[PDB]
């Protein structure tokens, strides 16, 4: 099975900034991989489907592009809410799984 | 409104079992399955296996092969998830997600049970 | 020679259950696929469930699903068809059948004598 | 879904006529086998794949057919032969009407 | 001792459709078949040219893995020699194809009661097809790329039966995949 591996582990990053995020994978997806984020003790929500779509009721930073086995969600001009815990599941083979997990820490 | 409303927080000794409910409402119950989801404390998620909402066989993960059950009854649009001989290290919350038949992704979401074990 | 009979065919109120068990002899028993088929009072046929083979796969159609669960037996070469949550429809005379082939797909050759579920009162 | 119509309900042959039995589908389905059932016993398989015959059965019963289509032929009709008649594919969930052949 | 990614396409979400079926080039593995065959959850396994307990102990050079989703009642006619609507429009195989085809039955994933419209299949064509070959052509003929119409409870012979037709193929090059 796939093992999705985020790195680095957190951030800092102070209101205003345009800062991206990795999650890297072991085998090659065709663009079959989501974006989550859930904050402290709550149910995550979806940001964007597919690696490239997006629904709605998401804000407009929050948009990601990238193919094949190395994929990067990239939001600018962060706001004063969005951190939290960030997530990356995949959804080719089986079993589904997701990323280790990345904090987003507010300067 | 589309929601998946959960059971409350449980908390057993070891060698219980446990009948954590999650029921649907809002969008027509046979067009998405659902899911379970297990969050270890500052760890990431495990995918727990999927339910097929018609017809009810569940599909577990490769992982959790025994000492679980997902059951269904559909009279009353509930879904129930079953765990055998709780051990030390169950102590998690446990979400409900409305993953798709035909996308996985798992769109609309519940509030989830944490559950702890205690001697 | 290939020789199967029924069993269980008795009369329950709506609401109630009933579990029938079709026992085999006369062949390998783990090697062929067996289904149950119900006869209607105007004796129109149509599957209520199919079992293959090892007993992995079955299915059944929309208008009994969810409660007909069929068994496979390997000890002691019988076949139990447990039912549930009855109707006032599903009053029929069920059939034991055994395909030829190790899945569902081939022809149904050797039958039982069938016994007949009454839903009244 | 899939529906097998027979018609009519039941045809007329006196003996040693030959008469045909017709079996139809909505979507077109591949092959079609033939049971025979009397008057109080269980059914009884008569030919399968469209065109073979099963065990201790007379050499009369060789039906043909494709497509929508599924014919089944008696060459000497024999009084003996006075049964309900179902047709019924692997892709069904429901028999055919049923023919009942008599003999006028 | 590395093994060969069969989980890549035995352990998929989404099978292709039939008239666009993926093509995985399989080199430099091994391939322990034992695996795949001693698991008895397929419903179809047969093999036209190497007996299915033989398959282990001989030597390939590469080994290509089609995978498509197909109707119940026509997963028989994929075998060579057979021209039905699918293996002359869709799929078609030579009549000297070495290789296994497998199958099994898979109305969990793929069925909703109001449909699952999204799985082709090539009803008309101008003429007749070779062998090993595709086109994903949507051109007017009548639109040609109906959709099945699936179901939960629809049939046995129309549940989706997802099938991966393995195909051996030996040619003047060092043989690789043993096992
Ligand atoms: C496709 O995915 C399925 C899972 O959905 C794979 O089935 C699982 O395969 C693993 C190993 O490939 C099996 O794990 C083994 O289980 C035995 C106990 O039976 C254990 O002792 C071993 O240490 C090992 O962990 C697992 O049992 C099996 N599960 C089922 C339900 O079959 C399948 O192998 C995959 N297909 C491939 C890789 O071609």
């Amino acid at each position: 099975d796939i093992v999705l591996t985020q790195s680095p582990a957190t951030l800092s990053v102070t209101p205003g900034d345009n800062v991206s995020l990795s999650c890297r994978a072991s085998q090659i997806i065709s663009n079959n991989l989501h974006w989550y984020q859930q904050k402290s003790h709550e149910s995550p929500r979806l940001l964007i489907k597919y690696a490239s779509q997006s629904i709605s009721g998401i804000p407009s930073r929050f948009s990601g592009s990238g193919s094949g086995t190395d994929f990067t969600l990239s939001i600018n001009s962060v706001e004063t809410e969005d951190f939290g815990m960030y997530f990356c599941q995949q959804s080719n083979t089986w079993p589904l799984t997701c990323g280790s997990g990345t904090k987003l820490e507010l300067n | 409104q589309i929601q998946l409303v959960q059971s409350g927080p449980e908390l057993k000794k070891p060698g219980e079992t446990v009948k954590i409910s999650c029921k649907a409402s809002g969008y027509t119950f046979t067009d998405y399955g659902l899911n379970w989801v297990k969050q270890a404390p500052g760890k990431g998620l495990k995918w727990m296996g999927w339910i097929n909402t018609y017809s009810g066989e569940p599909t577990y993960n490769d992982e959790f092969r025994g000492r679980f059950a997902f059951s269904l009854e559909t009279s009353t649009i509930t879904a129930y998830l079953k765990i055998n001989n709780l051990k030390n290290e169950d102590t998690a919350t446990y979400f409900c997600a409305r993953g798709g038949n035909w996308d996985w992704y798992f769109d609309v979401w519940g509030a989830g049970t944490t559950v702890t074990v205690s001697s | 020679e290939v020789m199967l009979v029924e069993s269980g065919g008795g009369v329950v109120k709506p609401g109630g259950s009933l579990k029938l068990s079709c026992a085999a002899s006369g062949f390998s028993f783990s090697t062929y696929a067996m289904s149950w088929i119900r006869q209607t009072p105007e004796k129109s046929l149509e599957w209520v469930a199919a079992i293959s083979s090892g007993g992995t796969n079955t299915y059944y159609p929309g208008s009994v699903k969810g409660r007909f669960t069929i068994s496979r037996d390997k000890a002691m070469n019988t076949l139990y068809l447990q039912l549930s949550s009855l109707r006032s429809e599903d009053t029929a005379m069920y059939y034991c059948v055994r395909h030829s082939g190790n899945y569902v797909d081939s022809v149904m050759d050797y039958w039982g004598q069938g016994t007949s579920v009454t839903v009244s009162s | 879904q899939i529906v097998l119509t027979q018609s009519p309900a039941i045809m007329s042959a006196s003996l040693g006529e030959e008469i045909t039995l017709t079996c139809s589908v909505s979507s077109s389905v591949s092959d079609m086998h033939w049971y025979q059932q009397k008057s109080g016993t269980s059914p009884k398989v008569f030919i399968y794949s469209t065109s073979n015959l099963a065990s201790g059965v007379p050499s009369r019963f060789s039906g043909s057919g494709s497509g929508t289509f599924y014919s089944l032929t008696i060459s000497s009709v024999e009084a003996e032969d006075a049964a309900y008649y179902y047709c019924h594919q692997w892709s069904s969930w429901t028999f055919g009407g049923g023919t009942k052949l008599e003999i006028k | 001792t590395n093994l060969c990614p069969f989980g890549e396409v035995f352990n998929a979400t989404r099978f292709a459709s039939v008239y666009a079926w993926n093509r995985k080039r399989i080199s430099n593995c091994v391939a322990d078949y034992s695996v795949l065959y001693n698991s008895a959850s397929f419903s179809t396994f047969k093999c036209y040219g190497v007996s299915p307990t033989k398959l282990n102990d001989l030597c390939f050079t590469n080994v290509y893995a089609d995978s498509f989703v197909i109707r119940g009642d026509e997963v028989r006619q994929i075998a060579p020699g057979q021209t039905g609507k699918i293996a002359d429009y869709n799929y078609k195989l030579p009549d000297d194809f070495t290789g296994c085809v497998i199958a099994w039955n898979s109305n969990n994933l793929d069925s909703k009661v109001g449909g699952n419209y999204n799985y082709l299949y090539r009803l008309f064509r101008k003429s007749n097809l070779k062998p090993f070959e595709r086109d994903i052509s949507t051109e007017i003929y009548y639109f040609p790329l109906q959709s099945y119409g699936f179901q939960p409870t629809n049939g046995v012979g129309y549940q989706p039966y997802r099938v991966v037709v393995l195909s051996f193929e030996l040619l003047h090059a060092p043989a690789t995949v043993c096992g």
